[PDB]
């Protein structure tokens, strides 16, 4: 589960690989990267519910 | 304030809560 | 160009049957690229941090539309910064190393008064053109 070239990665991996956790927490994150550039609050709570 | 109730729909209300902010996000890469 | 005003630099005195690697010249333009790296850095981390006050501070959904518009040029812009720092250290290398000042396709050598205009050139004129031509021609 180390990175063994570099750029984006698949988020089928993440969950095979790494595990139900890291991948959800891929998600949120990243997701919640582009929302709280333009000052937007989403709680994580509903990006969960969708994951 | 209080603990989520029992019954209430939260699978809609996560869906909208992600979806009303989707008009002040850019639609072209950034 | 200002950029000689900003310094206390005069144009350069070319003589004669003046070469074009001494101790004092590669020192001459160490300094320059260097300080013109350090103020591109400088430049490049305003920038981020002018763009980060923006993405704190909310706007009201009316002037979301301008602010938007703002913050997406910014980017880009600060993108292209990043890239131009890049050339530069990669120009100067050319300096310290022994390729600088020729034109890549052609072995003809690029004017000398050229390339203190444009430090970066990679082409001559003839060469250079005729890219930007097959250029709009290969894309549109
Ligand atoms: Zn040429």
């Amino acid at each position: 589960g180390d990175v063994i070239s570099d750029g984006p990665e698949a988020p089928h991996d993440i969950l095979r690989l790494r595990g139900v956790h890291a991948v959800t927490r891929y998600i949120v994150n990243e997701v919640q990267d582009v929302y709280r550039l333009q000052g937007v609050k989403i709680n994580d709570k509903h990006i969960e519910v969708i994951v | 304030g209080h603990i989520i109730n029992k019954g209430e729909a939260i699978g809609v209300i996560a869906a909208q809560s992600i979806g009303e902010p989707g008009t002040q996000l850019t639609m072209r890469t950034f | 160009l200002s950029i000689l005003a900003i310094a206390g630099v005069e144009p350069y005195q070319e003589k004669p049957g003046e070469e074009y690697m001494n101790e004092a010249q590669l020192a001459h333009f160490r300094r320059i690229l260097e300080a013109w790296r350090n103020q591109l850095r400088d430049e490049v981390d305003r920038t981020v941090t002018h763009m980060q006050d923006e993405a704190a501070n909310f706007p009201d959904p009316v002037d979301r539309a301008a602010q938007e518009e703002e913050f997406s040029l910014e980017l880009r812009n600060r993108d292209r910064e990043r890239k131009l720092i890049k050339k530069i250290e990669k120009t100067l290398k050319k300096v310290e190393d022994e390729d600088f000042g020729y034109c890549e396709s052609c072995g003809v050598e690029i004017g000398i008064r050229r390339l203190e205009a444009r430090p970066t050139a990679d082409l001559c004129i003839d060469c250079k053109t005729l890219a930007e031509i097959r250029e709009k021609q290969m894309a549109g």
